[PDB]
């Protein structure tokens, strides 16, 4: 129960931060098939398109 | 006698909600208030140095009446 307010609480103070979103939007583009041939696996795969789930 | 840990018939709900109650002030009304306040210490700015000028003025003659 606390960590879910506080969790909540972490969304609210970051996440939609104006400044965080204009610091870090642009860098981080993966293509697909890029991360299916970079052997990536997981957090960049759920990230970038394709549904993936162990 | 047997003492695991069960739970006792079920606990309650933990919130997975997203907290977001968009507070607030319909921003176009903050613009509103903004140029007001902004409006009303122009007028106030206006008064005084006006009111200041007729001072310096009198100063102006005090040195003027004062010379020879």
């Amino acid at each position: 129960k606390n960590f879910s307010l506080r969790i909540d609480e972490l969304e609210e103070m970051l996440t939609n931060n104006r400044i965080w979103r204009n610091r870090t939007v642009d860098i981080g583009v993966v293509t697909a098939e890029d991360a299916l041939n970079y052997g990536f696996s997981g957090v960049m795969l759920r990230g970038s398109g394709i549904q993936w789930d162990l | 006698v047997k003492q695991d840990m069960p739970p006792v018939g079920g606990y309650g709900p933990i919130d997975y909600k997203r907290n977001l109650p968009r507070r607030g002030l319909s921003g176009y009304s903050m613009f509103a208030v903004g140029i007001g306040a902004l409006l009303f210490g122009y007028w106030s700015m206006m008064r005084w140095n006006r009111e200041r000028r007729r001072l310096q003025i009198e100063d102006f003659e005090a040195r003027i009446a004062l010379m020879p």
